[PDB]
């Protein structure tokens, strides 16, 4: 009987399309949670075969082994690179190098181009960058000295995976052998011998490992990941990393919203049955049985089939994306379901507790005549409470991200601005007079009730303000990613370029059909102080490092100025922002710069907001032109290539002196971790926009179930199917107009904390965003309504519908 | 035309397999313009359905019906919607007052249908609720009000309407002796005033006496009474 | 309890502010074991009112309630839903049927709250339906019914308990005159073969001469008529 009753009920249209919404709110999160931990692992997966390491650890002299001693027992693999550069002598040439001493596990991830490949640092033997022994006129399979040892050429080294760009470079590469550091006899405790420690293991042991380490640091050694040598490629994949983690916790707020708003209406429909069982006489422990036994069935069969649903969506979409991935992606791991399971718990209990004790210490009779309910945990302490749950247990589930806190900002600006706008509109409404029939019924009917209007009107908002910053925010990061890797970029450099030799190279470039590109004139040099103060001492990688300046006569076009004015005077020189910002300086400092006992002094005027991921040359410091001449000025150049090599001949052959480099190799690098990670935004975007477009039809369609008595009055007193149309059109585009006119606001909002805390990327107020969201949310929002008041409509015997 | 309703063999059943009801067996009724039928029969019998499948709300199994010269089952849903827009006026058994809106708005409905100036149609349905003796409970909702009042506010609604044919389900059925006599006399007034046929299924025998023919329904058939 | 329903002096009013509407004014009412008594007045004289007050329902501006000699004022919700249980048997206006239950599951309801064997109170209801001649339709829904058959249905869901006292409001209003003679001999055979005590709200002249006492309600006051 109970089952019967109970299978009746869930055919009902008010239950069936409660249960769907929850069954699709489920389905959303858990799919798009899964997708998106499986893809962010393959990212990671990904990007541990360019750094032969998991973690990385970053010291200016040697830990202790029994750190090392612990992550092996803590079953985790690792390596060592601690080296510098140094001096070498082939025979009687003397020729400063940078060496690189690895261990056997080095490359432990990767692979190490090499020439002939297959060859490895072993004692005794050393692997040296072509233009290294080019200088030196050695050969493979000779011996060279370095230091103190004799050790023999057994290759070249065409590329490693920790090897960065490094525009600025003066020595090439040296590979060789851990074990053999000693035999060398030339290196010193003096300059940083660049200590790194590579671990690599699961996530388990590494977390574990990291917690075990993190209060045995001091301030020289840095525990870090996904930040390559020299080149910042990596923080390209931690932006990426980000978004997904954005991309998953706006999938959950929307299905939050769907959720509440479908299950306040399940709410209301129980009313009337509540009070007619308190008439006959049921008991607080009868009615409880029956009301929270048909809430927890409808909640539990949403979440089966939710989550067979997410289930069956997840496999079938891997399946039909084997082309896009580059492998097989880890299985995923379990918070999703937690995120799902626990979230329309916890949305559901939060909306319905409050009327079930409405009604439970209501008289039924003023229920059932609409009359005074007891004043009891009234709305305006009600909403705050549950706000306030609400958002811890997201800070809980999140981990105090500021993606979290930013969202949270914008919901409440929206939500503030929604109830100002919407008081604001129903005084204006109130006085206003129209003269289109299916106009007239629309701003009566939302009129008529103004709470469950401003509800719905808010529950629209939110979507829609969360679908705008997505696709905001992949526009921008789209954007961003494009400019950094152009289509073409010089392939090749010239570093080691005397002043005098300008001018020829320019007219060789301009013979051999290559287009010059700019000529950024370098010195090299250390900053002695910052007011005064003797910087020795304190913890910066510029002060143990040759810090490179430059002169400009105009704004660099390439690199956006910030702070300050541009040009810096005499004695000024524009700062990066981010250098000063880690060095605590202000504008007009009194810096002085040590260098070829020419130390000259300047101050700050402006600061540029320099991205280090571009390939091209950056410089912290831009003095004024012709301000250094005593120092001796460098310059280096770029070009592009693409077809044979014998006119690289001609030119090493007319300026030997000058060094040239190739970096295909970086640009092979960067060319896959880029088109890899734009294919996991573009296919995030559209799985998120989709399925928030699901969303916005099961509100929609709620919201019409909630108008269908009145439709259905209509029509039997004959409203013709244009009139019905063109009203739920009216009403429908009016409320998209106002929610997206919102929301607009609201995604600015969150976009700009976004950027200014996150991405980092300068906020700019589009008013063309102004202009799409609203129109675009009204458009939506009228074709749906429209489609389901059509479909609604056909059928005969409506008057018979009504009372259901 | 002067053959307002035309029922030619008119039959229905309801339900599905097993469930499969029968309720009318053949039914005739011609009716002419401005006369008072009134409909009366035992519960169950089937004259609501009837009523509905007069007033082309839905379908009859098979037979032929004919309103105002236009055979109801030879056009589709939207030209039925239209000419009961134009003509019709229909009073329910349970009045599908709709619960969110006043009554004044509830009454107000079909002259905005038919196309009137806000104002004017409010004014209008106030001047007639107030005529049917409920000028005191204008914005109460239908929960608010109670049995007879939802009734005539029903019943409003069907005036303002103001139609060529009203079909009326028990009109009185929740009015004492009083308000009874009140409603009979509105309804005379109009049907003498506009010539508007009237139909309408009633329990009560004044009524029906003073109505000018009176039809049971037995067995899915139409028999005179008098 | 010699007097199982005694009322002192309750008065009732409804609305805030300038909306406020008072309806009941102070009565004083006692009523005896076995007793029948019928209520009459004018529409909107708040007879379901103060029907709905009496079984506790609802609850007054101010006044005393002794429903089976309890002061229902001074008694939580729980109690009073207990106390409608064992001894109250209700009837409502609109039938307030649960839409999603058979005829037979309808009436059933009760005994499935108070905690009653399946197959007994199975078997007890539909000797009640088929008593009300709705033999034929036990497994329709409210939906499929008619006015007559729903207010037979909502009869028998209260007649199922057997209480000591039941109130009704307009038993016969929707049923032709050979059906509602025959529900009201059901009704009083009850009374006489079970001493139960009725109190009715009816338009009915027959029905009200057949009870007992006949109470008219006037400008919330209770005035002997018939
Ligand atoms: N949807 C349905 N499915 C099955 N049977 C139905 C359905 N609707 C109505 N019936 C049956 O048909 C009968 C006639 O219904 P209805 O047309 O309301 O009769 P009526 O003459 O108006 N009765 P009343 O208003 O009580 O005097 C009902 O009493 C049921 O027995
Ligand atoms: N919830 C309410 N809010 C405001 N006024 C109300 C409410 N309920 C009832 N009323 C008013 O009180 C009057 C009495 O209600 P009710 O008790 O249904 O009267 P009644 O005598 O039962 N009418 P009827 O059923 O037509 O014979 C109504 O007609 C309304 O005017
Ligand atoms: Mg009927
Ligand atoms: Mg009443």
């Amino acid at each position: 009987m109970i089952a019967r009753w109970f299978w009746r009920e869930w055919r009902s249209p008010s239950l069936l399309i409660v249960w769907l919404a929850l069954s699709l709110a489920v389905a959303c999160v858990l799919a798009l949670g899964n997708i998106s931990d499986r893809m962010e692992k393959g990212l990671s997966q990904q990007s541990r075969e360019f750094m032969a390491g998991d973690r990385a650890l970053r010291s200016s002299r040697e830990v202790p082994q029994a750190w090392l001693e612990e992550a092996q027992k803590r079953g985790l693999k690792v390596g060592k690179q601690l080296t510098f550069a140094t001096m070498t002598f082939a025979g009687d040439t003397p020729q400063l190098a940078n060496v690189k001493a690895v261990d056997d596990i080095y490359p432990m991830y990767g692979d190490l181009q090499t020439n002939p490949p297959g060859l490895k640092p072993q004692a005794g033997s050393v692997l040296l960058a072509p233009r290294l022994m080019a200088l030196l006129n050695l050969k493979t399979g000779d011996t060279i000295d370095v230091g103190d040892a004799t050790l023999r050429i057994a290759g070249e080294v065409i590329q490693e995976p920790d090897s960065g760009f490094n525009p600025f470079q003066m020595a090439p590469r040296l590979m060789m052998n851990l074990a053999d550091v000693d035999k060398t006899g030339a290196v010193q405790p003096g300059s940083r011998v660049t200590w790194r420690y590579k671990f690599g293991g699961n996530e388990n042991q590494l977390d574990g490992y990291e917690k075990w380490l993190l209060p045995q640091l001091k301030p020289e050694q840095r525990w870090y990941g996904l930040e390559q040598d020299e080149g910042a490629l990596g923080r390209s994949m931690e932006r990426s990393q980000q978004f997904l983690l954005l991309s998953a916790l706006l999938t959950l707020l929307l299905a939050v919203a769907a959720v509440a708003v479908a299950m306040n209406h399940y709410c209301r429909s129980r009313y009337d049955l509540v009070a007619i069982l308190k008439t006959l006489g049921a008991g607080r422990a009868q009615l409880r049985k029956l009301i929270v036994g048909q809430w927890l069935m409808v909640l539990t069969l949403s979440a089966v089939t939710g989550g067979a649903i997410g289930l069956l969506f997840e496999n079938v979409l891997m399946v039909l994306l084997k082309p896009v991935l580059p492998a097989a992606l880890p299985p995923a791991s379990l918070w999703p379901w937690l995120w799902a399971l626990g979230t329309m718990t916890v949305i559901s209990l939060l909306v319905g507790l409050r009327p079930y004790r409405l009604l439970l210490a209501t008289q039924p009779l003023r229920v059932l005549r609409n009359d005074v309910v007891a004043n009891v945990w009234p709305l305006k302490f009600y909403l705050p409470i549950v706000s306030v749950v609400v958002v811890l247990l997201l800070a809980g589930l999140m981990g105090g991200s500021m993606l979290l806190w930013a969202v949270l900002a914008g919901a409440v600006v929206l939500a503030l601005l929604c109830g100002v706008l919407g008081w604001m509109l129903l005084n204006v409404l109130r006085r206003m007079t129209l003269k289109s029939l299916p106009l007239r019924l629309a701003v009566s009917r939302l009129l008529r009730q103004p709470w469950s209007t401003l509800s719905q009107l808010s529950a629209f908002s939110l979507s829609f303000m969360l679908l705008a910053l997505l696709l905001v925010l992949r526009g921008d990061l789209l954007d961003r990613w494009q400019q950094q890797l152009p289509p073409e970029s010089p392939n090749y450099f010239l570093i080691n370029i005397a002043t005098e030799q300008v001018a020829p190279l320019k007219a060789f470039l301009a013979e051999h059909q290559i287009v010059p590109e700019s000529f950024y004139p370098v010195v090299r040099a250390r900053l002695t102080a910052i007011n005064d103060k003797p910087t020795e001492g304190n913890e910066d990688e510029a002060l143990n490092r040759e810090l490179n300046l430059t002169w400009q006569n105009t704004r660099p076009d390439h690199n956006p100025i910030v702070a300050g004015n541009w040009p810096p005077k005499a004695d000024e020189v524009s700062m990066e922002e981010g250098l000063a910002k880690r060095l605590n300086v202000a504008l007009g400092d009194t810096v002085t710069f040590m260098g070829d006992t020419q130390e000259f002094r300047a101050k700050v005027t402006s600061l540029r907001k320099v991205d280090w991921e571009s390939l091209r040359p950056n410089f912290y410091f831009i003095f004024p032109e012709g301000a250094l001449d005593g120092q001796p000025q460098s310059w280096l150049t770029s070009f592009r290539w693409e077809n044979g090599n014998g006119m690289l001949t001609q030119l090493n052959r007319q300026f030997p002196t000058i060094s040239l480099l190739d970096i295909g190799a970086i640009l092979k690098q960067v060319g896959q971790v880029l088109e890899q990670v734009s294919r996991a935004l573009e296919v995030m975007v559209v799985l998120v926009t989709a399925c928030g477009m699901l969303l916005l039809l099961a509100q929609v369609q709620v919201g019409m179930r909630q108008r269908h008595q009145e439709l259905v009055v209509w029509r039997t007193l004959g409203a013709g199917k244009k009139l019905l149309r063109t009203t739920l059109w009216c009403e429908f585009a009016m409320l998209g107009f106002v929610s997206g006119l919102v929301a607009a606001i609201g995604a600015e909002t969150a976009l700009a904390v976004l950027q200014a805390k996150v991405f980092d990327f300068p906020w700019e107020p589009d008013w063309r965003l102004w202009i799409v969201l609203p129109c675009s949310g009204a458009l939506l929002l009228s074709l749906f309504g429209g489609w389901l008041g059509a479909r609604l409509v056909k059928g005969k015997a409506l008057f018979r519908q009504f009372a259901g | 035309a002067e053959n307002i309703v035309e029922v030619h063999h008119l039959k229905k059943s309801v339900g599905q397999g097993e469930h499969e009801l029968s309720i009318l067996t053949g039914v005739e009724l011609v009716v002419k313009r401005g006369e008072t039928i009134a409909l009366v029969g035992e519960s169950g019998s089937g004259k609501s359905t009837l009523l509905a499948i007069l007033a082309g709300l839905d379908d009859g199994s098979s037979g032929e019906v004919s309103l105002v010269g236009q055979p109801l089952h030879n056009m589709d849903e939207e030209a039925r919607a239209k000419l009961r827009a134009k003509h019709v006026g229909f009073v329910f058994q349970s009045f599908m007052l709709i619960p969110t809106l006043n009554a004044l708005e509830n009454v107000e409905l079909p002259a905005l249908l038919r196309g009137e100036s806000s104002a004017e149609s409010r004014n209008g349905a106030k001047a007639l609720l107030e005529q049917l003796g409920l000028g005191k409970r204008l914005d109460h909702l239908p929960a608010q009000l109670s049995g007879g009042e939802q009734q005539r506010v029903a019943l409003a609604r069907a005036f303002n309407g103001r139609p060529d044919v009203l079909f009326a389900d028990e009109p009185t059925g929740n009015l004492d002796r009083q308000t009874g006599d009140k409603i009979a006399d509105l309804l005379f007034s109009l049907n003498r005033e506009h010539g508007t046929t009237l139909i309408m299924v009633t329990h009560d025998l004044q009524l029906a006496a003073r109505c000018d023919r009176c039809l049971r329904l037995v067995n899915g058939q139409l028999q005179e009474e008098a």
